[PDB]
């Protein structure tokens, strides 16, 4: 089927307190394979992945210069969107980037992704065309006018649709047995009596890959959305996922309530029902 | 300043049996700002050993952490996880439950 790698960094300035922190980590699919902590002793990109490991000096030199001169460029971004907020030099700000690409089933190209937020609110975006940006406010159109003026987003475009894709393609190759998998759920509704009146119905997902999972209950057939407490899809701790999802029902009424579980390692949507 | 409260999640890696190592998993998500403190309890003690996750973050831009330890599942030893953040006025605690 398809895949993504996508790269996530993280900048918080701690007026005061040192240089900004900067973090990066990097994904194929819902698997994590590197990382780079400012904070951290070794100065280095670092593997998080079985997978990776393989890789040779040049790799891990290389991915340590260009996390380094990437947190550098944060580190000078903090000053300049503290300047265009007109923000005191006091405060902690945090920017994020994430970017990558998308393929599909063939492994081409399908997607590009590079954007950025400011203290957790988009700041500016480069657009599906990968040539456009979206910039909301003031600051961020700013921005935009110096990035077009420079050709930014043609840079951008090159690693996305070249770079990216060809290390996505040697990774689903290196990593297979890991990245070329699908854990369907093993599913089960509990049941607990609240009280004598009512009763908490929750309907578990476990032991899954990848984490994309859709569980609902109805009601006689009625979704119940509304009404449904759906916690965020969760690590297992093994590189698989749980998931699961409650409504509170009266007493007696259980056989009405269905539970239906959609993920790609199952051949049909199931139903579970107190049958 | 934008702030999310964190989602709490305490839960095992495998189903609980007493006297059977497993995973203790305290995941907290949808969060913001990033400054985030995490601890495992066991009866209402720090665990030290503790591991997290590298700081990363959703779609939305709210960041994920999982912080876990190994632990073994007893009928009296109560575990919990206790989340501390901007958005909260005091330490939250959740405790395991192994009946869900
Ligand atoms: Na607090």
């Amino acid at each position: 089927g398809s895949h993504s790698m996508r790269y996530f960094f993280t900048s918080v300035s701690r007026p005061g307190r040192g240089e900004p922190r900067f973090i990066a980590v990097g994904y194929v699919d819902d698997t994590q394979f590197v990382r780079f902590d400012s904070d951290a002793a070794s100065q280095r990109m670092e593997p998080r992945a079985p997978w990776i490991e393989q890789e040779g000096p040049e790799y891990w030199d290389g991915e340590t210069r260009k996390v380094k001169a990437h947190s550098q460029t944060h580190r000078v971004d903090l000053g300049t969107l503290r300047g265009c907020y007109n923000q005191s030099e006091a405060g902690s700000h945090t920017v994020q980037r994430m970017y990558g690409c998308d393929v599909g089933s063939d492994w081409r190209f399908l997607r590009g992704y590079h954007q950025y937020a400011y203290d957790g609110k988009d700041y500016i975006a480069l657009k599906e065309d990968l040539r456009s940006w979206t910039a909301a406010d003031m600051c961020a159109q700013t921005t935009k006018h110096k990035w077009e003026a420079a050709h930014v987003a043609e840079q951008l475009r090159a690693y996305l649709e070249g770079t990216c894709v060809e290390w996505l393609r040697r990774y689903l190759e290196n990593g297979k047995e890991t990245l070329q998998r699908t854990d369907a759920p093993k599913t089960h509704m509990t049941h607990h009596a609240v009280s004598d009146h009512e009763a908490t119905l929750r309907c578990w997902a476990l032991s899954f890959y990848p984490a994309e999972i859709t569980l609902t209950w109805q009601r006689d057939g009625e979704d119940q959305t509304q009404d449904t407490e759906l916690v965020e899809t969760r690590p297992a701790g093994d590189g698989t996922f749980q998931k699961w999802v409650a409504v509170v029902v009266p007493s007696g009424q259980e056989q009405r309530y269905t539970c239906h579980v959609q993920h790609e390692g199952l051949p049909k949507p199931l139903t579970l029902r107190w049958e | 300043m934008i702030q999310r409260t964190p989602k709490i999640q305490v839960y095992s890696r495998h189903p609980a049996e007493n006297g059977k190592s497993n995973f203790l998993n305290c995941y907290v998500s949808g969060f913001h700002p990033s400054d985030i403190e995490v601890d495992l309890l066991k009866n209402g003690e720090r665990i030290e050993k503790v591991e997290h996750s590298d700081l990363s973050f959703s779609k939305d831009w709210s960041f994920y952490l999982l912080y876990y330890t190994e632990f073994t599942p007893t009928e009296k030893d109560e575990y919990a996880c206790r989340v501390n953040h901007v958005t909260l006025s005091q330490p939250k605690i959740v405790k395991w439950d192994r009946d869900m």
